[PDB]
């Protein structure tokens, strides 16, 4: 589940 | 005893994180006995000069009327950062080059830094959505940047994190790091790996913050405490926590390509992540084990 994480923290980016 | 300096005033212009400059000058002795020449701390300071600075050699002894050339040395490392980020100090300086029993020699040192999203804190980038030099972010552009690369790209990169990347490289990783929000970043994967560990090892302030550090060794044993003293940090600071604890958790998934196993994370990131401002060393490898698994 790291990609999920990853891809709202990449949210703004 | 006296001196001849080919110049005394030296420009160090564009000064970057981790990027080495020299200003070179040549010392002749112009005297009719042989002389000591050696650089001197300031009249109450303990060095000769700031520690982004050094003069190669510092101290030397010149027949009449031998020469020698002086190598005065800039290098902003994870020590200057962040003052010179900051603007709490600037590239400039005196040093003292002194004669024993004769005349100091002045030379002035000045030119400009050029801040670096490395050294930054973790809350200042999270406020900051464009490149330094070009609601809060839930963690910093530029790590999420250089994690991304990693979990794209080196997944199954043999020797992730154990094979050094090229000093090259991880300058241009900074570099494009502190001025765009490129499409790639620049470099082979173990650049890369290596720029993320300089960018944890740079921080301001620790992933796991310096008042938590205590806590969080004598809590080592009990992973439901453990958790609860990672619940204390701020907002930017527990996202990054977790953000690196998921993405190491990916990883050790493929580690039959990558080599990445429990043993070398935790002896690898307990000192970055978890810094203090021997068997304490246990007990933080104990506690980043108890998140890897």
């Amino acid at each position: 589940p790291f990609a999920r994480l990853h891809e709202c923290y990449g949210q703004e980016i | 005893p006296s001196l001849e300096l080919s110049r005394r005033e030296f420009v160090f212009e564009n000064v970057k994180f981790r990027q080495l400059q020299k200003e070179k000058f040549q010392i002749s002795n112009n005297g009719q006995v042989p002389c000591h020449f050696s650089f001197i701390p300031k009249l109450n300071d303990s060095q000769y000069c700031k520690p982004w600075l050094r003069a190669e050699p510092f101290e030397g002894y010149l027949e009449p009327n031998e020469t020698v050339d002086i190598s005065l040395d800039v290098y902003v490392s994870k020590d200057s950062v962040t003052i010179l980020n900051s603007g709490e100090d600037k590239i400039e300086d005196i040093l003292v080059l002194h004669l024993d029993r004769g005349k100091d020699y002045f030379l002035t040192i000045s030119g400009n830094y050029l801040p670096s999203c490395f050294g930054t804190s973790l809350e200042a980038l999270c406020r900051m959505k464009r490149p330094i030099r070009e609601r809060p972010l839930q963690v910093p552009k530029e790590i999420w940047l250089l994690v991304d690369h990693l979990f794209k790209y080196a997944c199954h990169q043999e020797d992730l994190f154990q094979t050094p990347g090229m000093q090259e490289e991880l300058q241009q990783i900074i570099d494009c790091l502190d001025t765009s929000i490129p499409e790639t970043i620049p470099g082979s994967n173990h650049s890369v790996a290596e720029a993320l560990l300089i960018f944890l090892e740079a921080l301001p302030e620790p992933v796991i913050c310096y008042e938590l550090y205590q806590r969080c060794l004598d809590s080592a044993y009990d992973p439901r405490i453990c958790r609860q003293v990672i619940s204390q940090l701020p907002r930017c600071h527990r996202n990054v926590f977790r953000y690196l604890m998921a993405f190491l958790r990916e990883l050790l998934k493929f580690s039959e390509y990558n080599s990445v196993n429990a043993n070398m994370i935790a002896t690898l990131f307990t000192s970055l992540l978890l810094r203090p401002p021997p068997s304490d060393r246990q007990r933080a490898i104990q506690f980043l084990l108890g998140f890897l698994l």
